[PDB]
């Protein structure tokens, strides 16, 4: 599809872990990588992550 | 079995995308996947090096 | 007890995992259930939740 | 006792509890307990099928 439209396909497999989406410019040699692929998140994340929502609550009070 | 239904598919670390566009062929742009570790359906993936992959380049009309 | 008062029964026991309550009115074939079971949150859950504590500070700011 | 030590009980799938009133005993209603799998206590419990359950009705006055 033109590069206003074009998209990644769609997958749902199980077995796949998706690690990123690579475009090619039409008809050149750049090509634009990025990765997405899930990644864990450690108890210690969890709980910066547990953190910044108690900052949140104590913002909105 | 365990690692799938507690938590699922994941990256540890490692992993990410680099264009290079060695010239192996000129139809194809080389794509580098750096080294890392990840679980697929609970299966520990640990790779020590790089792997070199190749996308097609677009002529579609 | 009667029915804007009724509660279900308080238990602290490890042993057992609740999977929800069911309500029978009185002295009726009908009864309402409910399922309050805990389950899992994966790391692409946990990731989410991530994604949507950084939508809320960016709303906050 | 790890997985019981990290996560503790939670559900996987499934579970879902359903109403259907067979007729068995004038008594008592039954209720269905929908297939499915958790983790109690650190041991799976896969369940293929659905269970089928029975609470007395309430006379209490």
């Amino acid at each position: 599809n033109i590069m206003r439209l074009v998209t990644p396909p769609l997958n749902t497999d199980p077995e796949n872990l998706q690690l990123g989406t690579v475009t090619v410019l039409p008809d050149s040699d750049e090509a634009v990588c990025i990765s997405f692929a899930i990644t864990r998140l450690s108890m210690e994340d969890l709980q910066k992550v547990k953190t910044r929502v108690d900052n949140l609550e104590y913002n909105q009070a | 079995e365990r690692t799938y239904d507690e938590s699922g598919s994941y990256k540890v670390n490692g992993f990410e995308l680099f264009s290079e566009g060695n010239a192996e062929d000129d139809d194809h742009v080389s794509v580098v996947v750096d080294a890392g570790k990840a679980y697929v359906k609970g299966f520990k993936v640990d790779k020590p090096v790089s792997t070199r992959i190749s996308v097609p380049k677009s002529y579609d009309l």
